DNA sequence: CTATAAAAAAATGTTTTTT
DNA sequence: AAAAAACATTTTTTTATAG
């Protein structure tokens, strides 16, 4: 009603359209963690704007970081001025963004042993298993995690507007379902 | 709102967010801001990675030497 | 670690064809 | 049984969130 889920995190993919060797890409930056042994990446986690990515030496890195959208575009960006300036074609094609997550606090208790009784067809909580209690959503496909604080998650969406329609549509039920 | 309900198009899109940055795939010469310069490192500095990036994978590039000799 | 989701490509790990 | 080309998974990365 009166709130609006913080984009927390937002999952950006890229192609580069060029396979290209990981050994010189580590070898090559400050932040240079190729491990074949253990991923089959190297990482680059840079400062402004804020990311974490994984470089493919196929060429289409998998770039996790981003606060909003202006980040998650520009985190992608600047591997491709890296990699264009030590020695490797590789454009900036395809931003396609995977995931965006969400959170807030609706500022009170709710209860959840009775959520999974009437919206229990869209849910699935065993408390002492994770504290949370997982909403799958269909319309929007936004999947809810609503903990007994208050506090959800709302991971799920490729839009923003997605995610808020889905903390507008759970609202009269966090409302219905409470510690008075 | 509290009463009647959030009006749909009054939020920001995420679109409104990706067209706030260049799409420009091949001259992507408009994020260079020194810092994002300095992630290249030098000879001298690049020559100390190879050498200690070899020694903590010398486990790795084993493997790979004999995947070299089942490929022989 | 438990749990959500989301990409990705080396790699081993399963089920199932074709010898 | 056996060698094989077929699917499926374990890995990693981020981020908040709570038993």
């Amino acid at each position: 009603s009166g709130i609006v889920p913080t984009l927390q995190n937002i999952v950006a993919t890229v192609t580069l359209g060029c396979r290209l060797d990981l050994k010189t890409v580590a070898l090559h930056a400050r932040n240079a963690e190729y491990n074949p042994k253990r991923f089959a990446a190297v990482i680059m986690r840079i400062r402004e704007p804020k990311t974490t990515a994984l470089i493919f030496a196929s060429g289409k890195m998998v770039v996790t970081g981003a606060k909003s959208e202006d980040d998650s575009k520009l985190a992608s960006r600047k591997y491709a001025r890296i990699i264009q300036k030590i020695g490797f074609a590789a454009k900036f094609t395809d931003f396609k963004i995977q995931n965006i997550v969400g959170s807030c606090d609706v500022k009170f208790p709710i209860r959840l042993e009775g959520l999974a009784f009437s919206h229990g067809t869209f849910s699935s909580y065993e408390p002492e298993l994770f504290p949370g209690l997982i909403y799958r959503m269909v319309k929007p496909k936004i999947v809810l995690l609503i903990f007994v604080s208050g506090k959800i998650v709302l991971t799920g969406a490729k839009q923003r507007e997605e995610i808020y329609q889905a903390f507008e549509a759970i609202y009269p039920v966090l409302s219905e379902f409470r510690k008075m | 709102g509290s009463y009647c309900p959030r009006n749909l198009h009054l939020l920001p899109t995420t679109d409104t967010y990706l067209s706030k940055v260049s799409d420009d795939p091949d001259n992507l010469e408009d994020v260079d801001d020194e810092e994002l310069n300095a992630h290249l490192l030098n000879e001298e500095a690049s020559k100390l990675k190879e050498r200690i990036w070899i020694g903590l994978n010398a486990d790795f590039l084993l493997e790979q030497e004999s995947k070299r000799l089942k490929q022989e």
